[PDB]
């Protein structure tokens, strides 16, 4: 009883569904593509299944330098290619 | 496996055991239809 | 040990019999409303 | 003001939840995270 | 009203679906970011560079195993700000360095402050006493002791809890093997206030539901109540007699009863927080010295206390090399403690 | 999994279909 | 007998799905109780016959 | 009336300071027996060969324990699930070495506590009350049965029952983790939700009622004096409490119905704790927590550890050390 | 909508089925429709298990619970539990699935279309819960049905091909039972056995002659008792002891099913006669003993003298005494020395495990079975990773014994809860205070103070 339109009015109204039968699927597909294009990996810096280890590399690319950890990760990443 | 003559029905057979669960969920659809009165 | 066992057997039988006969002694009636 | 009955919205919505969570369970057995 | 401050106050305090308030300015963005940071990291972000672990749905983890993990031990207690000296504004690197950890921990800490300021602000507007805010100091003491003080006493944030289901399980087991935290009497008082609170929650709900007055004809009894009614919905007199005769004692004062329900779990959480402040310094209840002196001299003396330290020693040796990768532990097979066969 | 998915699709719609038909027809729900 | 068997089984399957919807709808429907009662009876005798047909043809196909 | 009739009248009297009742006729002697045996063993019992390997563990105060380390120690693994009453032993000295007191205590305690639960039904009926307080107590009772009876049955030995002692309890927890990965079991997770949520809703309810008590006292007096035992009027304003809590979160997230509120208070912890109990009682038959050990594998087949694998390493430490002289063969199968 | 809201019925939607208590027609509908769900699952689940079934892998490596039930009756299987013909599994699955449509038909008809009450319509089918005579009469019909069911089992065992017998001399096989145990001293002697270790109450039944003979007794007892209840009305002491109401009778049945649930749990966990290990996997005690057997065999092959090998504790590493002197396997499995199974019994003499038989007579089939059972111990994760809790992923296994014990313990427990719920509600409603305390007739206000 605070004023706003009741939720159950909104979600049973034809108009709500006209808008959302497009916005909901569009958002879902955009999330899908953020992954399927590979873009998610590059934004967040997450390894692909082929990028955790170089072919013969023994150990994990653990960050060991506070102020040059960024550079460490960068060097760790060329040492894959 | 099922005798080969019934093989075409394998996918259907895969889904049937779950139907009882559906009956429980159906009670709720029905109640929602009668406004849980 | 034999005496102890016989003693405990007697004790337990005694109490089980109270429980069973007790609950047989018009239990539903023993309430504050309809008897 | 309604036009689509609330019980239909709930049933479709509930079924949508089951599908997506089913998919997530499927994925525990296939691809990444499947142990295979 | 008056000036802009008072017009702002007006709008902030409108009676709406989600109340805002002045506290809302702190609460809303901090809570939103803490939660979104968690969902973002668990969905997309690795812990390969900080822990050598996969930690996101993107890498194949499930809801139990995803986490936003702590930064590497070499980060120390860096604030690890996006624009700080470590990430230097690179969002990708900041993610890979564990920047989402301090992001979530710090927005979360401000959000809890905002939440408790919310409880005070709404209490004051509605004209109730602020005991709910006061009870909420127990969640705050826990969050602050465990997520801030504990790692601040240790070598780095690396040893704070990571934000995830399995990650927290790991934190429990670490505290057992390294701190013998179950032995600690402040943890024991925590456990008593949690289980005793859950006990009081259950027993008070059941007692009210089972001493109800017949106030309707329905066999479903929930409709036979009105928020505005003058009268108690259940019989305190009958509930008192029942428990007096079942348990030997009973509440007789409803006000005392409800204050005690605040008291027990709130006090238990505060006690657990103090033990964790001690663990920040490794100031543990690890041992009983009299037990050790006896067991060192008498190889036939054994208690459950000596048995549990053997378990701790196994936990430390078996878990440390993978759990503490910056230590570069190599423990040759021959040194690992093991009993016979296993 | 297309065959099994189609089967569960029409088995699943049968329940709510019954409710829908009855509601439309003002049946004895 | 395979064509026969397989048709008889797909028919049983299909009639079952029809009965599964139609019996409860008929039973709770205000209107066409007369037209329904007859169809339910026919569907049923038919359902039973198909089961026995599948049962018998089973042995000429297994 | 006759003696029997008067006896029954006394046993079932609503007037006794402590209700007796028919459940009480069994409860009183069994609880007294368990309590007395427990107190005497906890003080004075000699060491008990819990794991059947002639390695006796000292539980009692006089034999070098304190309140935190002391326990009544479970009966010997050599016994297994065999019934070991005092009269099955050649002497009290043998009975003591083999952990006879543990069986005596736990069997009397379980019977007595089950009767405590019956007695709660019984009195509620004598008082014209609704009957389900006893259903709330079934949750802790189920949990006691799980750790003292169901688990030992599943594993084939009371030596794997929870010890009657503070450190013993933690021993049971840690070994249970190694053997079942309980933390990763959803029923234990529901138990955590049950007890953490019970604590939470306990504090919440206490604080909401306390916050809306009606002014009936002066600043010098405890507000508790503003309530008088047996008064008819409710002592706080629920509409005020709902007004507060509905705004803290949102209106429909708050109860304004006290009956629904108190039902929720009962239900949440009782259900969660029933799942806790069923977690222990089904891990009794070795249906264990989720196992995601090596679940994440890279493109070559390297294992990419997750927090699950780090759990596994801690579990391995517990497993290889526990009962360090009791295993001769490579698998711990019970 | 007769009684189909809270206002009319007094019951909210979430207690909606309580609206049925006095509507015998719709309630009969609910019951028959429900029986259709049970028969449905039995048929659909069997077909599913069959569709998935690879006949050469053990059943217990395949997540099967129903095929093993069918095989134990002696259908489909040969020596050693070898599957010789899946057709019987097919028949069982199909016949239940077809049958459930009929039951489902009856349920939907009664529930939705038939007379909502039966009393006006028929006095044979109508009933009043408070009619003690009609109640014991319906109870008697059901007793006769159950008695006939038990005798069907006897008929299978004796006249229609026998039962699978894990104990068959020369090796597990289907065997016709010709000499079923009739002696009441043996049959009822099981009921008075201790449920503790080495005794096991009825769970100890270890031969098919006792199993068959017991169902002969039980079938006769149920039929006789059913006749009895058709011909009698409850005695006075019965009338005084019980609540007579639908909810009360539900509650008595809830308690009984709870008890039976617990019993079934222990049956599947310990018993390897009516749950043959060939089909259900080894029991926990069996797999633990099989491990000790495995390493005794191995190390003795390497030259160890297993009788004289003292382990680290001073107890024998392979062989030790039980607390009554019997020679038993050592290590932790000392707890499992009550275990008995066909692969082990050839090694047991009057004094327990026989060292000379051990040294000379262990056959390759015993080594194989002991290795199979050790490596199929009923331990595994909820996601079906077989092994101890620290095991790595690879082996997709949880024993049918664990699935069946755990599920039935959960069910039996919640059935105890429902018993207390309904037994206490039935008491309160019979005495008239199930809706709360009368504010003007509060009993405690008429009682003297405690102090
Ligand atoms: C109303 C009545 C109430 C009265 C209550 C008080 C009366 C006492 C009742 C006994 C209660 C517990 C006894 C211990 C149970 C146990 O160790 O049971 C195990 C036994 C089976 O015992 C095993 O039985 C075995 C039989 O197998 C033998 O025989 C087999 C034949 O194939 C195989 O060969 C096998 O290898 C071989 O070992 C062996 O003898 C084992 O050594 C032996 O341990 O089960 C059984 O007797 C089946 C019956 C037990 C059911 C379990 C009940 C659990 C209670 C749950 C309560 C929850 C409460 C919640 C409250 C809230
Ligand atoms: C009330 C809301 C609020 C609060 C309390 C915080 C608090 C915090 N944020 Mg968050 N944030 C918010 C909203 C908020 N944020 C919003 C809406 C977004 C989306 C844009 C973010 C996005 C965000 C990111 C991306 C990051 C943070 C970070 C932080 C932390 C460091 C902030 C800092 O050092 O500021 C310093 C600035 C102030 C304290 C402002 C002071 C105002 C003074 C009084 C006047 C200044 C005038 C000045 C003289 C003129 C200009 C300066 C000139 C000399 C050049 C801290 C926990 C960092 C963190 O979590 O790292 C782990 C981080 O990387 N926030
Ligand atoms: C085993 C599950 C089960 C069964 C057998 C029943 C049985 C019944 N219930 Mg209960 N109920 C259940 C679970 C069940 N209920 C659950 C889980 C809830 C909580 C959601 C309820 C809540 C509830 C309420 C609140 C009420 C009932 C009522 C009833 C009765 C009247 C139904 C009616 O009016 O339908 C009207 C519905 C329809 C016309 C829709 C179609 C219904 C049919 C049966 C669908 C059949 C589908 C099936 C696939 C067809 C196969 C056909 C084939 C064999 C030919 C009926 C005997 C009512 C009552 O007691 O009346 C006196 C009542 O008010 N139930
Ligand atoms: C006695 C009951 C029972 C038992 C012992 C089993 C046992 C098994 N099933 Mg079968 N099944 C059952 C009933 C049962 N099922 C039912 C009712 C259905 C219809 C849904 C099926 C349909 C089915 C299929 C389709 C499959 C199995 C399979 C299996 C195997 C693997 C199970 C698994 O992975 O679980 C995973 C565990 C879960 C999903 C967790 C269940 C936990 C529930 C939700 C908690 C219950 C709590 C309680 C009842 C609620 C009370 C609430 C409270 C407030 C009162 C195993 C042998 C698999 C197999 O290997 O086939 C060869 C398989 O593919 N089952
Ligand atoms: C326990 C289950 C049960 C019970 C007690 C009843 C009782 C009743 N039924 Mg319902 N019904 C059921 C199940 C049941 N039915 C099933 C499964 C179906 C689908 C086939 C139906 C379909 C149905 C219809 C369509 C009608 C009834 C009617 C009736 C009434 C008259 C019956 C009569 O007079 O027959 C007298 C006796 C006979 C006709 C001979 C019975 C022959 C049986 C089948 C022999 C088999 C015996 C054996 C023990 C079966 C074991 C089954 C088990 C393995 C599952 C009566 C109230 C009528 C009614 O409601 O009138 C308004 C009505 O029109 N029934
Ligand atoms: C589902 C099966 C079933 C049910 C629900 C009933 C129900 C009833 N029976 Mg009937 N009965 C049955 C099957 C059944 N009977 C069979 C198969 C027979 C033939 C043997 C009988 C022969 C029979 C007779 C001869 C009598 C009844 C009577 C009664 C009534 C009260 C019985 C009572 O108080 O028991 C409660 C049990 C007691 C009071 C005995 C003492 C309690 C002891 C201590 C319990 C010990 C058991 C314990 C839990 C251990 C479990 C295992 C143990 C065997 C080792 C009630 C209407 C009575 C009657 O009124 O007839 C009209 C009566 O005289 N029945
Ligand atoms: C970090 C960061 C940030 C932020 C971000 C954000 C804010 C985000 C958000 C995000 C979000 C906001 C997300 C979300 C998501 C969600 C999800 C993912 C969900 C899911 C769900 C589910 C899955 C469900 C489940 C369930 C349950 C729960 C119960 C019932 C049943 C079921 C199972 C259904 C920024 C930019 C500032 C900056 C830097 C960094
Ligand atoms: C055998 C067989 C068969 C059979 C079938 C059947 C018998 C079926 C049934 C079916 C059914 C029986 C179905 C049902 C379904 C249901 C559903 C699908 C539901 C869902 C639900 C939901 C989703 C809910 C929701 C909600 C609501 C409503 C309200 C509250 C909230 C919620 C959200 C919970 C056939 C013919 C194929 C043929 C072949 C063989
Ligand atoms: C009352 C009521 C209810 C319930 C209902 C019910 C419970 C029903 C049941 C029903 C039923 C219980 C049904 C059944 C059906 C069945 C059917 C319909 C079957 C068919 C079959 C077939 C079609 C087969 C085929 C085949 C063959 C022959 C061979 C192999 C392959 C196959 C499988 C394909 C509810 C809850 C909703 C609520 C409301 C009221
Ligand atoms: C088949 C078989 C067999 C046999 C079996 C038999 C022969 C059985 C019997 C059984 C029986 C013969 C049982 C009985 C039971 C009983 C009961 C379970 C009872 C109950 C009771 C009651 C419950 C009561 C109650 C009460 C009281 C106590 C007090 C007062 C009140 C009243 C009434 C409530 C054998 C093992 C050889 C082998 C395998 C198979
Ligand atoms: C080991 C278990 C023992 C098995 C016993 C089997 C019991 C089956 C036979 C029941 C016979 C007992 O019958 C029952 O006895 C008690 C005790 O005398 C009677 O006597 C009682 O009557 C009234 C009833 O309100 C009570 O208030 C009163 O205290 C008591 O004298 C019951 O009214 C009678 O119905
Ligand atoms: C971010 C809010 C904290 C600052 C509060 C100081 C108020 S400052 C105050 O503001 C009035 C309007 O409200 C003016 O009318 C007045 O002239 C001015 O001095
Ligand atoms: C209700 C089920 C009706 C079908 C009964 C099938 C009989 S069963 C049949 O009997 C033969 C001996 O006659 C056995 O040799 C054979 O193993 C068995 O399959
Ligand atoms: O005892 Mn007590 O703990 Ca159950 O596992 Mn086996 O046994 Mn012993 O090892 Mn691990
Ligand atoms: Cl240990
Ligand atoms: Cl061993
Ligand atoms: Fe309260
Ligand atoms: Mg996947």
């Amino acid at each position: 009883t605070t004023g706003e339109r009741p939720f159950s009015d909104i979600i049973t109204s034809v108009r709500y569904w006209v808008i959302h039968s497009i916005t909901i699927p569009a958002l879902f597909i955009a999330g899908w593509l953020f992954v399927s294009t590979g873009l998610a990996y590059d934004v967040f810096g997450t390894p692909r299944p082929d990028s955790y280890y170089a072919q013969e590399q023994r150990s994990i690319p653990l960050v060991t330098d506070r102020f040059e950890a960024k550079q460490q990760v960068e060097t760790f990443l060329e040492q894959l290619k | 496996k099922l005798p080969e003559a019934y093989a075409i029905f394998d996918p259907l057979v895969d889904v049937l055991p779950v139907i009882p669960v559906l009956f429980l969920a159906l009670a709720f659809v029905w109640q929602a239809a009668v406004g849980f009165r | 040990m034999e005496t102890l066992k016989i003693t405990v057997y007697i004790v337990v039988t005694f109490f089980v019999l109270l429980f069973v006969f007790g609950f047989l002694s018009g239990d539903p009636a023993r309430n504050p409303k309809r008897k | 003001g309604g036009r689509i009955p609330l019980w239909i919205v709930a049933t479709v919505a509930g079924m949508g939840v089951i599908v997506i969570v089913g998919l997530f369970f499927y994925g525990a057995y296939a691809g990444l995270g499947s142990s295979l | 009203e008056r000036g802009w401050f008072d017009i702002l106050d007006d709008w902030l305090k409108r009676d709406r679906f989600v109340f805002v308030g002045w506290s809302g300015i702190l609460l809303f963005p901090c809570a939103y970011l803490a939660l979104g940071g968690w969902l973002t990291g668990t969905t997309f972000v690795t812990s390969w560079y900080t822990h050598g672990l996969a930690s996101s749905y993107l890498e194949g983890c499930n809801f139990l195993t995803v986490a936003v993990s702590t930064p590497a031990n070499s980060m120390g207690h860096s604030l690890l700000l996006l624009w700080g000296p470590e990430a230097q504004g690179d969002f990708t690197r900041w993610c890979q360095l564990g920047g989402l950890w301090t992001f979530i921990a710090l927005h979360g800490a401000f959000g809890l402050i905002g939440f408790m300021l919310r409880q005070f602000e709404i209490a004051r507007l509605v004209g109730v006493r602020p005991y709910n805010a006061i009870a909420f100091s127990a969640p705050i003491a826990v969050f602050v002791s465990v997520f801030l003080i504990y790692p601040l006493g240790q070598s780095s944030w690396f040893f704070a809890p990571s934000f995830g289901v399995a990650a927290i399980f790991r934190f429990l087991l670490f505290f057992q093997g390294f701190h013998n935290w179950t032995l600690n009497p402040f943890h024991m008082m925590g456990v008593a206030g949690v289980l005793g609170g859950a006990l009081l929650c259950a027993i008070h709900g059941a007692t009210v539901e089972n001493t109800l007055f017949q106030d309707g004809e329905g066999a479903s009894t929930f409709r036979a109540f009105n928020p505005t009614q003058a009268e108690e919905t259940y019989s305190m007199v009958t509930a008192n007699r029942f428990w007096s005769q079942i348990f030997g004692i009973a509440f007789s004062n409803k006000r005392w009863l409800h204050f005690f329900m605040l008291f027990v779990p709130v006090t238990g959480l505060w006690m657990s927080a103090i033990g964790v402040v001690g663990l920040a310094l490794n100031l543990r209840s690890y041992d009983f010295i009299s037990q050790e002196i006896r067991a060192a001299e008498d190889p036939e003396f054994e208690t459950f206390y000596t048995k549990n330290l053997l378990l701790n020693e196994g936990i430390r040796a078996w878990m440390a090399p993978q759990d503490q990768p910056h230590e570069n532990f190599v423990f040759p097979e021959e040194v690992l403690p093991r009993g016979n066969a296993l | 999994v297309i065959a099994q998915l189609t089967m569960i699709a029409m088995i699943g719609i049968a329940g709510p279909m019954i409710i829908f038909l009855l509601a439309v027809r003002r049946g004895n729900l | 007998m395979t064509i026969l068997f397989q048709l008889a089984l797909a028919a049983l399957v299909i009639l079952s799905f029809v009965m599964v919807i139609g019996v409860p709808v008929a039973y709770a429907s205000p209107q066409d109780w007369d037209r329904s009662k007859q169809l339910i009876f026919l569907g049923s005798g038919l359902w039973i016959a198909l089961v026995l047909v599948v049962g018998v043809l089973n042995f000429f196909v297994v | 009336a006759n003696l029997w009739e008067r006896f029954c009248n006394w046993v079932t009297s609503t007037d006794n300071r402590l209700y007796v009742g028919w459940f009480g006729v069994i409860m009183i002697p069994t609880l007294l027996a368990a309590t007395i045996c427990f107190v005497i063993a906890f003080i004075a019992a000699p060491p008990v060969d819990i794991d059947g390997i002639r390695e006796p563990v000292s539980g009692s105060l006089l034999y070098g324990n304190n309140i935190i380390t002391g326990a009544v120690v479970p009966s010997s693994n050599a016994i297994g699930l065999h019934f070991y009453p005092i009269w099955e032993a050649a002497s009290l000295d043998e009975w003591l070495y083999n952990g006879g007191p543990y069986q005596l205590i736990i069997f009397h305690f379980l019977l007595g506590a089950s009767c405590y639960m019956g007695r709660q039904w019984e009195l509620s009926y004598r008082l014209g009350m609704r009957p389900w307080i006893c259903v709330a107590y079934s949750a802790p009772l189920a949990s006691a049965f799980a750790v003292f009876l169901i688990y030992p049955i599943g594993q084939g030995s009371f030596s794997d029952g929870m010890p009657l002692g503070i450190s013993g309890t933690f021993n049971f927890m840690i070994v249970f983790q190694a053997e079942h990965n309980i933390l990763m079991h959803p029923f234990h997770q529901l138990g955590v939700a049950g007890v953490f949520g019970g604590a939470l809703f306990c504090a919440m309810h206490g604080s909401l009622v306390t916050s809306s008590l009606i002014r009936e006292t002066t600043e010098t007096e405890s507000a508790n004096y503003g309530y008088k035992f047996g008064q008819e009027e409710e002592t706080y304003n629920i509409v005020a409490a709902h007004g507060y809590f509905g705004r803290l979160i949102f209106q429909y997230a708050s109860f304004n119905n006290s009956r629904s509120l108190h039902f929720f208070l009962a239900a949440w912890p009782v259900v969660g704790v029933w799942f806790a109990a069923l977690g222990i009682s089904t891990m009794a038959f070795n249906l264990n927590g989720f196992n995601f050990n090596h679940s994440v594998i890279d493109a070559k087949g390297n294992v990419i550890n997750t927090w699950a694998d780090i759990i596994n390493r801690a579990n391995l430490g517990m497993e290889v050390m526990h009962e360090r002289n009791a295993h001769n063969f490579p698998l711990d199968l019970a | 909508a007769t009684n189909r809201d809270q206002e009319s019925s007094g019951f909210a939607w979430w207690a909606g089925n309580a609206r049925l208590i006095n509507l015998s027609g719709k309630l009969l509908g609910a019951h028959v429709a429900h029986a259709g769900l049970i028969v449905f699952w039995a048929g659909a689940m069997t077909l599913f298990e069959l569709a998935h079934f690879i006949p050469e892998k053990p059943m217990y490596e395949q997540g099967l619970i129903l095929i093993p039930h069918i095989a134990t009756l002696g259908w489909g299987v040969g020596p050693g539990g070898e599957v010789v013909d899946t057709f019987p599994f097919f028949v069982v699955g199909v016949v239940h699935l077809i049958s459930s449509a009929v039951l489902g038909f009856g349920g939907v008809y009664h529930a939705i279309r038939g007379p909502e009450t039966l009393e006006e319509y028929s006095s044979f089918f109508g009933y009043d819960w408070k009619d003690k005579n009609k109640m014991t009469t319906i109870l008697g019909f059901h007793l006769i049905v159950l008695g006939i069911g038990a005798l069907l089992l006897v008929a299978k065992a004796m006249f229609f091909g026998g039962l699978y017998d894990t104990w068959a001399p020369g090796g597990g096989d289907v065997r016709v039972i010709t000499n079923p145990t009739l002696d009441p001293r043996v049959i009822f002697g099981y009921l008075l056995k201790s449920p503790f270790g080495g005794e096991g109450w009825i769970v100890s039944v270890n031969n098919l002659e006792d199993v068959v003979g017991g169902h002969i007794w039980i079938g006769l007892i149920c039929i006789a008792g059913g006749i009895w209840h058709i011909l009698t009305t409850p005695f006075g002491w019965a009338r005084r002891a019980f609540i007579w109401s639908g909810e009360a009778y539900l509650s008595y049945s809830l308690g009984a099913l709870s008890m039976m649930g617990f019993i079934a749990t222990c049956f599947v966990w310990f018993n390897n006669t009516v749950y043959p290990s060939e089909f259900y996997g080894p029991t926990g005690p069996e797999a633990s003993q099989a491990q000790a057997m495995t390493f005794l065999i191995r190390d003795q092959k390497l030259g160890a003298n297993v009788g004289s090998a003292q382990g680290p504790t001073g107890l024998g590493k392979y062989l030790m005494r039980s607390p009554t002197g019997e020679i038993i396997f050592g290590g932790e499995t000392m707890r499992f020395w009550d275990f008995r199974g066909p692969w082990l019994e050839p090694l047991r003499g009057p004094n327990g495990l026989d060292l000379n038989k051990i040294k000379n007579d262990i056959q390759p089939w015993q080594e194989r079975r002991a290795a199979e059972y050790m490596t199929h111990a009923p331990l595994g994760s909820l996601n079906s990773v077989g092994g101890v809790a620290t095991e790595i992923n690879s082996v997709n296994f949880v024993s049918p014994r664990s699935w069946l014990a755990t599920s039935h313990f959960v069910l039996a427990f919640f059935f105890l809860v429902g018993h207390l719920w309904h037994a206490g509600r039935a008491r309160a409603a019979a005495a008239g205070f199930e809706k709360g305390i009368d504010r003007e007739s509060e009993p405690v206000l008429s009682m003297p103070s405690l102090d």
